[PDB]
């Protein structure tokens, strides 16, 4: 029917307009009786995701009309007592706890002596409501509400203030962790037949679980080690356990974009390590892809550090991948090259200089293409799409093309081509070699021409 | 202090039982209504199609068919021995029997409808329920294929 | 004409002392002076003579602290526990407006006031002018509450509970004994979830019995419903619970009073599953008051797992 959402939302403008009335007349606690009312829209089961994301933002705008109230009223030397207390009175207990958040921080603002206590127990009596959905959306409101108030390090120097860097760490973490506990669960509720539109719901409400590891990137005070040893750590913990492709997919994902790559460079054994524990559905290649293209930007930029001596990436990439590629159960040949194209591009863009690397990779593209029993590959098929993508990146990226023709392992690779792309691929080199114009050609790279014509004749 | 933050310290959480599948799974399903003979002695049946992972029933997966008498029998033999006060069925229709309706009396679509979610309403609400678990009836008449009525009440 | 004469009572610090409120039938609310066992009740009653030139002809006045107790509605059940009496008066006549005083040493008040579906428990003045065939009478009624400080024992309950194979928890309740201003800090364990949990609650459940042996009446009460979960826990879950007793303004547990009537106070602890079915367990709790300085619905009880 769609009807229940805005009747819903045509109940909450009710509400929360005779709550903005008392809130003008100083009606305080009638003004808390609406509010619950207004709340109780959030208790119900009946409304998608998409509907019940929709009505949770009606009735979060209209509570911010609330938490400003009270944090300018307490602000102004007004404060009202054993508020804290007097809002858990609420028989039901979603009510309540939008409540007991939205007076909470108010309290941790006003009273900066009681910021640890009542973050730690804001977080822990969340645990109250376990069902997902509602579940998600109250602690998404939670992470929300605190968004400015957490500890962090470069600080107001009032020390009357509770609470440090470590005891935020903690609160996300731990938040994170039942929000992907919450999250997960939803794939088991209901009927067995809507699996296709569960994986469908759990897709849309990504965001709210994502937003803890971004919350932890915001903090000032998570330097390269905190993450190492506490939040990093903290992360994988919950991502390699849940034992869920979706969630592990995108977790992993969402790490790459939202830490900076100071702290991916000081992480990527760690990192890679887990993305071979991970679910045989998930999109491995991707993960390792997305982190490649993302410190090949990081070479790239001028004014700032660049890629450490001590950081081998080539050495490193090289060899997890490999390990990776063992853990899975049935990669496709396609993505195993897709994966080859990667490494050249990180030691293309990571590396100019050192040809011997951008040679290695053909070479061990030619073990895996030898090692592989390969009945003859058609220009239709995907193997031969990435392979002639993986050759064409050495012969258009790089400024003088004689410097392709010296690689050792280049030509190896056209023996496993179709017919037709063998004439198609040398006539792309060849084509190049006259667009730009030839110096003479060195006693290596001579011999090299004549197999490349030797390849499109025959 | 302002604020009264006093919990019980709790035994965290162990992540296999955090992200494990639960253990309360149980949907039971009356479906596709077939009409078994011909003439006078013609009855429907209804698929009954179970899914769990509760340990006490015998098969995580069963298909069997069932008449609504054989839903009778079971609701009989629960309120004998269970001390369950068993919830209602969707009632035998008597005058549905009777011939030369202005329908096709017990084998109306309409009425097949709403007689199938009846039945579906009330095996679930049985199935589900802890003390009617026990008894051998149940499992006999969701999981064997034909039931026994020459039995005797265990459990 | 109306009355010949009206008494009112007044006692010697009606200014500085506190009074106190009772919740009656219908939701109305009475005041009165708060009294203490041990205390002295002191006062004057004042006779305002309202016909004048007429006399009031009487064969004695007094004045009397009763406290008593009266069950079922019924005068006849009526059992003074406490009974002081002054007389203020010999036989004789009045004329004109007169005062008298009185002094009750050191008054005992064993109980604490109640009122209650079946029974009250009530103190009061009562001042007699008794005349020929018809007593003139005065009734002034008075709050007493009954003190105790923090109990050498206070136990926190502890508790493991199920239905057998289907739902095994352990709940903990912080005491047994909580003032009436206190709170219920707790938390519910889960060690076996084989059920569809929609919600859980705690509930304050108020009990009233009176008379003796097998004449039992017990009158239940919900006081409090307040839910501590909403959704399906699975195994190795936490639920904290804390609950504010202020917000319920409850009396304090009163056991064998008089050895007529008693008021106990239980936390009932009820999981609601998917199917509407209930699972409960109750246990009793202290309260006391601190010295200033059905096949829709059917039910299951869980059941020690010893």
């Amino acid at each position: 029917g769609s009807k229940l959402l805005d009747e819903a939302i045509q109940a909450v403008k009710v509400q929360s307009f005779q709550m903005k009335r008392c809130l003008d007349k100083n009606k305080l606690m009638d003004a808390l009786k609406h509010a619950s009312n207004m709340l109780g829209e959030l208790r119900t089961s009946m409304l998608s995701p998409k509907s019940y994301y929709e009505l949770y933002m009606a009735i979060s705008d209209e509570l911010h009309y609330l938490e400003v109230y009270l944090t300018d009223e307490f602000a102004k030397g007004r404060k009202v007592a054993d508020l804290y207390e007097l809002v858990q009175y609420a028989g039901n207990i979603i009510p309540r706890l939008y409540l007991l958040i939205t007076v909470g921080v108010v309290y941790v603002k006003s009273f900066p002596q009681s910021r640890k206590d009542i973050l730690k127990d804001l977080v822990e009596m969340c645990r109250g409501v376990q069902h997902p959905l509602r579940g998600l959306f109250l602690r998404n409101y939670l992470l929300q509400c605190t968004r400015n108030i957490l500890p962090d390090e470069g600080e107001p120097t009032d020390e009357e203030t509770t609470g440090d860097i470590s005891d935020s760490m903690d609160f996300v973490l731990l938040n994170f962790a039942e929000m992907n506990k919450l999250w997960v669960r939803m794939q088991h509720q209901g009927h067995s037949r809507d699996r296709e539109k569960r994986e469908r719901e759990r897709q849309e409400l990504r965001i709210l679980v994502g937003t803890n590891l971004v919350r932890l990137s915001q903090l000032e005070g998570v330097n390269v080690e905190r993450y190492k040893q506490i939040v990093l750590t903290g992360i994988l913990e919950q991502v390699v356990n849940c034992r869920d492709a979706l969630a592990q997919e995108y977790l992993m994902e969402c790490i790459i974009q939202v830490f900076p790559d100071e702290f991916h460079l000081q992480t990527l054994n760690p990192f890679l390590r887990a993305c071979a524990e991970l679910h045989q559905n998930v999109n491995v290649k991707n993960i390792i892809i997305a982190l490649i293209d993302r410190l090949a930007l990081f070479a790239h930029r001028e004014d700032g550090p660049g890629i450490p001596a001590d950081i081998k990436l080539f050495d490193i990439f090289s060899q997890q991948v490999a390990t990776v590629i063992q853990s899975r159960q049935d990669m496709p040949s396609e993505d195993v090259v897709s994966l080859q194209v990667s490494l050249i591009n990180l030691a293309m863009k990571c590396y100019p200089d050192r040809v011997d690397y951008v040679d290695k990779v053909l070479e061990t593209t030619v073990e895996i293409f030898n090692k592989l029993n390969l009945e003859h590959i058609a220009t239709s098929s995907a193997v031969s799409k990435e392979l002639t993508r993986l050759l064409k990146i050495p012969v258009d990226t790089y400024n003088n093309i004689l410097t392709v023709l010296k690689l050792k392992h280049f030509h190896p690779l056209f023996e496993y081509f179709d017919y037709e792309s063998r004439k198609s691929m040398s006539c792309y080199v060849l084509s190049n070699v006259l667009d730009y114009n030839t110096e003479i050609v060195s006693q290596d790279q001579v011999d090299s021409i004549m197999n490349l014509v030797s390849t499109l004749i025959q | 202090t302002v604020a009264d933050t006093r919990r019980l310290i709790t035994k965290p959480q162990n992540l296999n039982d955090a992200y494990g599948p639960p253990s309360n799974f149980l949907e039971i399903d009356v479906s596709n209504p077939q009409t078994v003979g011909v003439g006078r002695g013609r009855f429907t049946t209804y698929e009954i199609r179970v899914k769990t992972n509760l340990p006490i029933f015998k098969l995580k997966e069963s298909t069997v068919r069932r008449r609504y008498s054989d839903f009778e029998w079971l609701r009989s033999e629960l309120e004998r021995e269970s001390k369950v006060v068993v919830p209602p069925l969707p009632g035998k229709a008597f005058l549905r029997q009777l011939p030369f309706r202005g329908d096709d009396g017990i084998f109306d679509d309409n009425f097949i409808e709403e007689r199938k979610q009846g039945l579906e309403q009330f095996i679930n609400k049985v199935a589900g329920h802890p003390l009617a678990q026990n008894e051998r009836c149940l499992h006999m008449f969701l999981q064997d294929e034909i039931i026994d009525k020459s039995y005797t009440p265990s459990k | 004409f109306g009355p010949i004469c009206e008494i009112d009572i007044v006692l010697n610090d009606g200014e500085t002392r506190k009074m106190a409120e009772m919740k009656t039938e219908d939701g109305k609310v009475e005041k009165h002076y708060l009294f203490y066992d041990g205390e002295s009740v002191s006062g004057k009653v004042n006779l305002a003579f309202k016909q004048p030139g007429k006399r009031l002809e009487h064969q004695g006045i007094r004045i009397e602290f009763v406290g008593q107790i009266e069950l079922f509605n019924d005068k006849s059940n009526t059992h003074e526990f406490v009974n002081l009496v002054k007389e203020l008066a010999l036989p004789g006549e009045l004329t004109q407006s007169r005062s008298y005083d009185f002094e009750f040493m050191q008054v005992e008040k064993p109980y604490e006031s109640y009122i209650g579906a079946n029974v009250r428990l009530r103190y009061f003045l009562k001042v007699t002018i008794v005349r020929r065939l018809t007593d003139l009478v005065k009734e002034y009624d008075l709050i007493v509450h009954q003190l105790a400080t923090y109990p050498d024992v206070n136990n926190s309950i502890k508790m493991e509970v199920g239905i057998e194979d289907c739902l095994h928890i352990e709940f903990e309740y912080n005491k047994s004994k909580y003032h009436l201003k206190d709170v219920i800090v707790g938390k519910i364990y889960f060690l076996l979830v084989r059920i569809k949990i929609q919600h859980m609650e705690l509930q304050l459940i108020k009990k009233e019995i009176t008379g003796i042996g097998p004449s039992t009446t017990t009158e239940t009460e919900t006081i409090a419903k307040y839910e501590i979960m909403d959704g399906a826990p699975v195994k190795g879950e936490s639920i904290p619970i804390r609950l504010f007793l202020a917000g319920y303004d409850p009396t304090p547990t009163m056991r064998d009073v008089n050895k007529k009537f008693s008021v106990r106070y239980f936390l009932n602890l009820v999981l609601v599953d998917e199917e509407d079915r209930r699972y409960f367990k109750q246990q009793e709790i202290i309260l006391w008051r601190k010295a200033p300085e059905s096949a829709e619905q059917p039910e299951m009880g869980l059941v020690p797992r010893g």
